[PDB]
């Protein structure tokens, strides 16, 4: 869950902190899932995706 | 810093406005209306200024910088 | 339908198009690349049945 | 109520819940034989009133 969500958000935040320019955004391609807990025993995978 | 290279980026609404300024800049002559930045259009995401050693020596940046240093010195003198 | 890794990569790389890039710049983009799976009732049960 | 996709307002379940609320308002609500574990119930919070 940390890898999929928390350090992901931290990576985005670090990129934002490093950018003083406001005219070159970084496109974050988030790997969203259509199945948030509908499938079986996946740990916090669905938690992170949603 | 006198950077050798300088890339202006045209992302986001402010980027579109800046790109519009660059596009609207025209070199009218005798009546021809050739554009200063022919390589900037609606589909361009950036424009790079190129100099051999530094952009401060470039005419477009040298003139504002010199005019501004003189204006600032004269305004401090006026304040005194 | 069900995608190959190459097909999914093509979809996301198209999501990195200049048009979708500016679209993301002006408005966050939600790209449902799910191949119609959202329209399946009880997907986990159907998958287990298959 | 969860439709074949997401969650939408449901008349029957909502009427059941509001009828339960009406009953609690008029006759009160017994929680005898209810073993609860409540966290975040310090003073000045919703949990304390719960």
């Amino acid at each position: 869950h940390r890898i999929m969500l928390t350090n992901l958000l931290r990576l985005l935040g670090a990129v934002k902190s490093k950018k003083p320019t406001d005219t070159r955004p970084a496109q974050c391609i988030l790997p969203l899932s259509p199945n948030h807990g509908t499938f079986g025993f996946d740990g916090l995978y669905s938690e992170s995706k949603i | 810093n006198n950077p050798n290279e300088l890339t202006i980026h045209f992302g986001g609404a402010k980027g579109r406005a800046i790109r519009d300024n660059y596009i609207g800049m025209m070199f009218e002559t005798i009546l021809k209306s050739e554009k200063i930045f022919k390589d900037i259009d609606e589909t361009t995401t950036s424009y790079t200024f190129v100099s051999p050693t530094g952009l401060l020596s470039a005419t477009q940046f040298t003139q504002p910088a010199l005019t501004l240093m003189e204006k600032a010195a004269y305004e401090d003198i006026k304040s005194k | 339908r069900t995608f190959s890794q190459k097909e999914m990569a093509f979809n996301i790389l198209g999501l990195l198009t200049p048009e979708i890039v500016q679209l993301c710049q002006e408005e966050p983009v939600m790209a449902d690349l799910n191949g119609g799976l959202q329209f399946i009732d009880n997907l986990k049960d159907f998958t287990s049945k298959l | 109520k969860k439709t074949k996709d997401g969650w939408e307002y449901n008349k029957k379940l909502s009427s059941l819940y509001l009828d339960g609320l009406e009953s609690a308002a008029i006759n009160g609500l017994t929680f005898k034989d209810k073993y609860v574990l409540v966290t975040g119930a310090g003073a000045g919070s919703i949990g304390a009133e719960i």
